[PDB]
């Protein structure tokens, strides 16, 4: 659990510009707590509010080699798919595929064929979305399947970004001025990449007005811990 | 332990493991001497010298000059600079009369952390 | 050949280089498109070989960096910002993007346009601000014109050394300017105490001006320039300050030596204070325990004072009332305790440039027997 | 007023002049009621005849007894390391001594050492 | 929060007047922040035994270094319930259209609606149902930031005009004075359109009061430095 | 914390410097409450002028009182036998010494001797 | 100095891992006091690669 | 850059190169202590400064034969150790980086007489 | 560290002028607190009249007391072999002397000799 | 303070008389309590018989011990460089000397040298 303290804005780790540092390993889902106690306590009021805003920007991305793919099968019916038209294998190289058991399916089982073929049998009595993470010759990508409840269809979810912050897992403790949130890292994040997360937290005075505060953290996707 | 290994880079470079108990004198495929002789000479000299004092690095010209080899003087070596520099990173006992240098053993890596 | 073994490995190369470069002067000037290089892009140029088809043949920048490339033989890391062309003087330049945190000690701007000079001034003063990231840059610019104009065409900026030139000066102005800066850098970029004046320490090598009888600024004009500011040639390597916030006399920030030594003290104290990181600083009971690395605000002030009592004479001069010149106040001390937060401190010192020699009025009065 | 005499904090920083390692600043505790003794004027005087005096150069000395910290080796107190010491009395006075050196070490039993430190100059703060 | 102690205007000085003073206290600001400032007149108004301060403070914003913006601002209008469409290409007078990347930073997006950016300098603003007022959003054309206001009437006639918020400002009525402890509180909001490196000057004229109702005026200044990452 | 000062074990090994016969290591018992003293640094200092100091070479010493063991001749304590000593305190510290030499013998009474051991270097083992 | 190089941290390399505690009084057999020490042979001379730079006045 | 103009210059360059080599052959597997620089009584070794000393000594000695009168010798000779000129954690123990100038000697030329037969 | 007047390393290399054998470079240790003394200027001066001086040629001298190493014969210190000496102080100074010759040997007891070395020139290194 | 005897300031300027390079004027510090000695009259006298005296020509002499400055080589103190010296005492007197020449060089240890300067004439500045 990361624990950071905010500057109380008195002109009183600059690193490169201002933003802090957060190491991260591909696949992990960690938690971060930032204490606005230093900044919001002198402003005697009603503490923070639940109006945080997060934004992710990449200053080092290393564009992905493999690509992703979608799927819209039905309930109970088996699904078939290929894994050869994903990796463009520019220079002549073995196309050895692999399905990591750490990041396999969630409500089914795959059957990796001999040449990039796979058979996805969804769990009986199950309708929704599922993902899995393949590794085509060291480079990792994801395959998403949408199992539909045999009526018509199911919408298309967004392919998860390398570094993300979950939709609704943030919280604020106005009695201690602490913001809790989660940092999710895709297994497809390439080591060495560096992303930037910017936060805009709003405190409130005893009359219902607002006090804005902006900060960053540089998330370094590093391998081996 | 002292032993030889003869042939062309490929073989000699791939005919040696992380065995630290042996010094594998590398010999070119054109080496115009009987390997046995040179290997024996090397081992013998090392032994004779390091009886009272072990620290002495048997290398270079002065101390490490295999006396009884009387190699026929020539104008072209076997292993050239490249392939030498190559199997000096890879532990071998390259010999240039002919003197010995880089008197190391075929030890490159502990259990996995190579350096 | 006694080198076969492999012990010694020698490279007999005439054009070797060992120096730790430093000394990162920047040159700015318009260009001709002959120079095959991206404009508006800082380029740490090498020595001559990569020339005119790198910055623009013929144009001002060519001669400027030629003089600079001249002068100093070794010691600097020349940097060039080849601005592009367009009562024309294409100078517009708010470009803190192209030139940024990578910081340059000396600056030379080969353009008499007031606006460009003032923009460079602003950029330097921004760098020289209380902002925690510091590099302490200094610039050098030229200014021709008549006495009235030269006086009028000036300011208070002490971050430049605006050079004055009469409207008779044979050599093309910017030329000398470059040389000036060049010399200074390569000379002082290790010893800041040195001051570039007189004849031995400061004579511009690459000038070769044609000799005459009528010099230029007459004695009166010389006094005007000197007192007011400008560095009329070289002699009097001051930076035009003449004033302060409200009260005019501020002798301290007059000499360039003072400015370089002040930057030196700044970087020294910055690289020194960092041994107070971590530490743990008790500020309520003021009683560090037994066996825990820690310090108290009073102890910190003591340390700071001790430090400032060693560099004296070499960086500072005497520190008249040490009890008042160096003050360290904690956040809680000044602010009545509602808005106080442990960790914040305020240090304030009193810079006094080491007094140097100056005019020695002589009054020899002969007599007999 | 003159708040009661006594020491409150003793900070010591060890620096080995062989491996260039640094330890500290570690605090210590007084072993007894004896107080550390000081001498700031770096010039001794010698009595000549008829009021005169021969003013020569000398050192700034310091006498400090402290209980050994069971993590720092004892040799670091017997003069195997450069010490940076700082004392603070109750009345506010704080005295700093940097890059000093232990001179003429005395036998110690292992729990209470008495360092005779010599240095170029000691600074006083003179509480407000 | 900034906390400043005013000069006493009595004899000797304070705060580094050692070698004079920059003459203005300093205030570091980051584009987008809204902070709070407290000024304590206890040093000046306490010796003036009376009724402390009054609610008659007046402010002034003056820029000493502005670096005028590249992208101009614009104003839009629409009725309630009806969707608004707009352009984003005529607000960037440029010497070249090199790779203009219209971008809507989510941190300063709309307040009571949603915006769908088009492919080339177009945008669709759908105001929230059952809502009428003023709504802004900050766009970024090629790094250069500007604002677009699409204030919505309830289809009666129109809202007159928003004042096109300045880079640095002090809100109209969020100030207060405590005559018991001689402290004035006021909030400082800086728009996200402020350029890093700019310098403004805010001057404060605060009036106290004696025991009989007369006046004692005091004037101070503060230099606001807009620095990114701070 | 700092558990009670005091000694727990004292080991001594005698080697006659003529016949090279070795005896020990034998234990011993303190005769009173006093403790052995130490000096580890093999470099004494001398107070020069203006803060400087002359660092010369010297010997690590150790002063240790023990009760004579009634099976070892008294000559072996008076400086006629090379000694190797080891002390261990309650707090966990241990001080070892090899190839010591009893220097400056002091007249004793036959049941309590005070040996002034001098050795090249004394080694510590600062408690865990 | 002669047999090996200066220990970086002597209180880590040396370790006299014993087992005496296990040994019960109902038997006499002593002697398992294994010792494990690290090794870094004394550093020697090797390539001293030089770079001469001829010039003139 | 007539540094390599004179043939003799290049020849003596090669000569002094191989001579410097044969000098820096004594500093073979002879131990070098670079972390404590306190050679213990009996040991046979050196350390960076104790070698820089000998190098400067040899340089001074050979002045007049191969080299000329050196400039500020504290600049010419430099004996940077391995892990001082390399990526932090990379430098192998026991490698040095010595680097030196030459300034070959001077000889005689350029006699420009200005005879003046002027009269009496 | 700075401000420590003392010797740290003394290297000596013996070469027999009879059999051309070489021994060293062997380290040595100071026998007492006295330091080796030096004279670099190879030109002695003599006081003439009225401010003048007669500058004549002379040698570079060195006075070095060291403990005899029990492996090198004593004769090599009494002026029967060519010596190559090299000293280093604590403040960084290192003085090198090659092909010296021990002049005017003095009586010794076998454990501490005092060599008066004479040579053509001594070089200093002047710590940075 | 109008009484205290002793030296206050010492300035020295070196000029090596082969390369004709000048260094200084650099300050210095006394190594001990002793003070420099002087002799200004360049005419020594020799006692004849019956109240007469033979007046011959000689040198202005000066004896001065200083701590070697770690940026000037030791040779410049041993007499391989012309020196220009200035001493200023507490009582206000100053003694200046130009074109000095270190005569009869004495063996030094590298940190404290004793120069015997000989010059044509020494100047005073008898305190007001």
């Amino acid at each position: 659990m990361y624990f950071f303290s905010v500057d109380p804005r008195n002109g009183a780790v600059c690193g490169s510009c201002c933003c802090e540092s957060i190491s991260a390993r591909p696949g992990e889902v960690n938690g971060v707590m930032v204490s606005y106690a230093a900044w919001s306590a002198p402003l005697r009021g009603h503490g923070l509010t639940n109006k945080t805003t997060f934004e992710i920007d990449g200053v080092s991305v290393t564009p992905p080699k493999v690509s992703n793919a979608f799927g819209r099968t039905k309930v109970g019916v088996v699904f078939e798919g290929t894994l050869s038209d994903l990796f463009p294998n520019p220079e002549g190289e073995q196309v050895e595929y692999e399905i990591s058991e750490l990041n396999g399916p969630s409500n089914g089982v795959v059957e990796l064929g001999a040449n990039g073929a796979f058979t996805y049998t969804p769990g009986a009595l199950f309708t929704g979305v599922d993902r899995f993470w393949f590794s085509i010759n060291g480079n990792i990508g994801e395959y998403v399947i949408s199992v539909d409840p045999t009526t018509s269809e199911l919408p298309q979810p967004p392919f998860t970004t390398p570094v993300y912050v979950p939709a609704a897992r943030r919280s604020v403790d106005p009695r201690t001025h602490v913001l809790k949130f989660v940092l999710g890292v895709s297994p497809a994040a390439i080591p060495g990449d560096v992303y930037r997360l910017t936060v805009r937290q709003v405190a409130i005075d005893c009359d219902g007005n607002e006090f804005v505060h902006i900060s960053c953290y540089d998330i370094s996707i590093g391998s081996c811990g | 332990g002292y032993v030889f290994n003869k042939g062309t880079l490929g073989q000699v470079l791939a005919d040696g493991d992380n065995s630290a108990e042996l010094s594998r004198l590398a010999l070119p495929t054109t080496y115009p001497v009987l390997p046995y002789l040179t290997n024996a000479a090397y081992g013998a000299l090392s032994a004779c010298s390091t009886c009272n004092n072990p620290e002495l690095n048997i290398q270079g010209q002065t101390f490490g000059l295999l006396s009884c080899i009387n190699m026929p003087e020539s104008c072209t070596p076997g292993w050239t600079f490249g392939e030498v520099t190559q199997l000096q990173a890879n532990g071998f006992v390259v010999s240039g009369s002919p003197y010995i240098y880089n008197d190391v053993t075929n030890y490159l890596r502990d259990e996995k952390n190579r350096p | 050949d006694a080198l076969s073994d492999g012990f010694v490995r020698l490279c007999i190369d005439p054009s070797l280089n060992f120096f730790g470069e430093g000394c990162k002067i920047l040159v700015e000037g318009q260009m001709t498109d002959d120079g095959s290089a991206t404009p508006d892009a800082v380029t740490c140029v090498t020595s001559e070989l990569d020339i005119i088809e790198r910055f623009g043949q013929g144009s001002v920048l060519t001669e400027s960096l030629r003089k600079v490339f001249c002068t100093c033989k070794s010691g600097v890391s020349v940097y060039a910002l080849p601005r592009e062309d367009a009562s024309v003087n294409p100078t517009p330049n708010d470009y803190a993007t192209v030139v940024n945190e990578c910081c340059f000690a000396v600056y030379v701007l080969s353009s008499d346009d007031t606006d460009w000079q003032e923009n460079l001034r602003d950029w330097i003063r921004s760098a020289w601000d209380c902002s925690k990231p510091q590099c302490f840059g200094h610039g050098y610019v030229f200014n021709k014109g008549t006495l009235g104009q030269v006086l009028a065409d000036g300011d208070n900026s002490a971050e430049l050394s605006r050079l004055a030139l009469p409207t008779t000066y044979p050599v093309l102005p910017y030329l000398t300017n470059a040389a000036y800066g060049a010399l200074s850098a390569c000379s002082t970029c290790n010893n800041p105490e040195l001051n570039i004046q007189g004849q031995t320490f400061g004579l511009l090598s690459c000038i070769n001006m044609p000799e005459s009888c009528t010099p230029g600024w007459t004695f009166g004009e010389v006094t005007q320039l000197q007192a007011n500011g400008f560095v009329v040639s070289i002699y009097n390597d001051v930076t035009n300050y003449l004033r302060d916030e409200k009260n005019r006399p501020n002798a301290t920030f007059r000499d360039a030596s003072s400015r370089r030594l002040a930057a030196a003290t700044g970087v020294a104290l910055a690289e020194f204070l960092q041994q107070f990181n971590g530490l743990a600083v008790f500020t309520k009971n003021t009683n560090i325990r037994t066996g825990i690395i820690g310090t108290n605000p009073r102890l910190m002030l003591g340390k700071i004072r001790k430090w400032a009592q060693d560099n004296v004479g070499t960086l500072f001069s005497e520190f008249d009332n040490i009890n008042e010149d160096i003050q360290l106040l904690t956040d809680f001390e000044v602010q009545p305790k509602c808005v106080g937060q442990p960790g914040i401190f305020h240090l304030n010192m009193r810079y006094r440039p080491p007094v140097r020699g100056a005019r020695i009025n002589v009054n020899m009065a002969p007599a007999l027997f | 007023c003159n708040k009661q005499n006594g020491v409150k904090n003793i900070l010591i920083t060890f620096t080995d002049c062989d491996t260039q390692e640094v330890i500290g600043p570690i605090s210590h505790e007084q072993p007894d009621d004896t107080l550390p003794t000081y001498k700031n004027c770096a010039w001794t005087n010698t009595a000549l005849t008829n009021g005169y005096v021969q003013r020569s150069a000398s050192n700034a000395t310091m006498t400090l007894p402290v209980v050994r910290d069971l993590r720092v080796p004892l040799a670091f107190y017997q003069g195997c390391a450069q010490v940076d010491v700082q004392v603070e009395k109750f009345d506010g006075t704080v005295m700093t001594l940097t890059e000093g050196a232990v001179v003429e070490p005395e036998e110690s039993d292992g729990r209470s050492v008495t360092m005779n430190i010599v240095a170029s100059e000691i600074d006083e703060l003179l509480p407000p």
